[PDB]
């Protein structure tokens, strides 16, 4: 990557995953952009978290831009997609990471209850009739 | 064969046509090996199937909240019954 | 097409307004896209697939709910077994 | 459902559910009869007057309109 | 099979419950 250049934009799909093997990038965040947050050297990576979204569910949250000449690593969702066919131990693990991180934000047992306080609820509205019946 | 099934994606009747004509030509000169060999039913059952299993789990989760409010009821009779005898146990 | 839809597997909704606008397209001149055709063997193969699935899923619901109503049963009997020898 | 219902409410599963066992069948059922009330219910539901609910008596009383 | 054995475990299930309901009934008239 070239010097300022958007390797992240904000509002993308964001579906790979970079590393740094040499040289800085550095998310521009602060209060109207255009503020640099934290800048990341060789041996890091980020994005990861996209690689176990689907199809058009990882809209990026900031913008992130080389600093200089920096050389990335990326890894597509995709080819994650394809390794993954011939692995399914490794993607239940995956699948039950990325169900974790889902229902951390948020906040066939439910739906027999739920059919369950439909039949009550269908009974109570013949009782209070049969009571009003009685009455009436 | 794969080439000529691949080609044979796009366009359904050809496959058709051509197994029906491939079955003329077999029945020119030994016709097929059983004449009789010629779905649906197939497709019903496995419908049939899924059906009969939702039929179940609607009738189980009735059955499981009826039994889950008797075993409630149960407890708390137990527990009443307990909490009866504790003056006893304890004293 | 195979690229078109290698292009639309991360844009869910862009799919759907391509459809619409195209279906507005067909209505607005062609056939009208008669919607009498079909409504929903695949069909039939999907459908096959996923009561399999249900009665996979039911069967375990089953069994857990079975193993869990063993487990209150004996809960239930050591307790009333308990209170009985509390009792004497 | 009057099946479902009457198992879930007649634990004993003997075919006759009492006052009591009426409780069980409050939170399994969708009817509200217990205490004073539930015998009230169940003398109503009990014609022959022997005091448990049986499966034709259960069945009369959700089939009464 | 699976309708067999729910109305097996349904049944089963009846027998245990009237079981427990009679000792249960008999403890409170005792006490």
């Amino acid at each position: 990557y070239l010097p300022n250049d958007y390797v992240c934009k904000k509002g993308e799909i964001g579906r790979e995953m970079y590393i740094i093997q040499a040289g800085q990038v550095q998310v521009l965040g602060g209060p109207d952009g255009k503020s640099v947050l934290v800048t990341l050297k060789a041996g890091s990576v980020f994005g990861e978290i996209s690689l176990l979204a689907v199809g058009g569910g990882n809209r990026r949250t900031a913008n992130v831009v080389a600093h200089g000449f920096t050389n990335l690593f990326i890894l597509d969702k995709k080819d994650l997609n394809e390794i993954l066919v011939h692995y399914p131990e490794s993607q239940k693990l995956l699948r039950k990471k990325a169900r974790r991180m889902l229902r951390n934000n948020n906040k066939g047992r439910g739906g027999r209850l739920a059919l369950l306080r439909a039949r009550l609820k269908e009974l109570a509205a013949l009782e209070a009739a049969a009571r009003q019946q009685q009455l009436l | 064969k794969d080439d000529l099934m691949e080609a044979l994606t796009e366009y359904p009747d050809a496959k058709g046509m051509l197994e029906e004509k491939g079955k003329q030509i077999l029945m020119k000169d030994g016709l097929l090996d059983i004449n009789i060999a010629n779905p649906k039913d197939l497709e019903e059952k496995v419908t049939r199937m899924e059906s009969s299993v939702d039929l179940l789990q609607t009738r189980f989760a009735r059955i499981l909240a009826e039994y889950e409010s008797m075993q409630q009821k149960l407890k708390q009779r137990l527990t009443k019954v307990e909490k009866f005898l504790k003056p006893l146990i304890d004293t | 097409k195979d690229d078109l839809m290698e292009a639309l597997t991360e844009y869910p909704d862009a799919k759907g307004m391509l459809e619409e606008k195209g279906k507005q397209i067909l209505m607005k001149d062609g056939l009208l896209d008669i919607n009498i055709a079909n409504a929903g063997p695949k069909d039939l193969e999907e459908k096959v697939t996923r009561m399999e699935s249900s009665v996979d899923l039911l069967q375990t619901r089953f069994a857990r709910i079975l193993a869990e109503y063993e487990s209150m049963q004996q809960k239930l009997k050591q307790r009333l077994t308990k209170v009985e020898k509390f009792l004497k | 459902e009057i099946r479902e219902a009457f198992r879930v409410f007649d634990k004993d599963g003997n075919g006759y559910i009492s006052a009591a066992e009426l409780r069980h069948v409050m939170t399994n059922l969708g009817e509200k009869l217990t205490d004073e009330e539930v015998d009230e219910m169940i003398r109503e539901a009990d014609i022959d007057g022997d005091g448990q609910v049986n499966y034709e008596e259960f069945v009369q009383m959700m089939t009464a309109k």
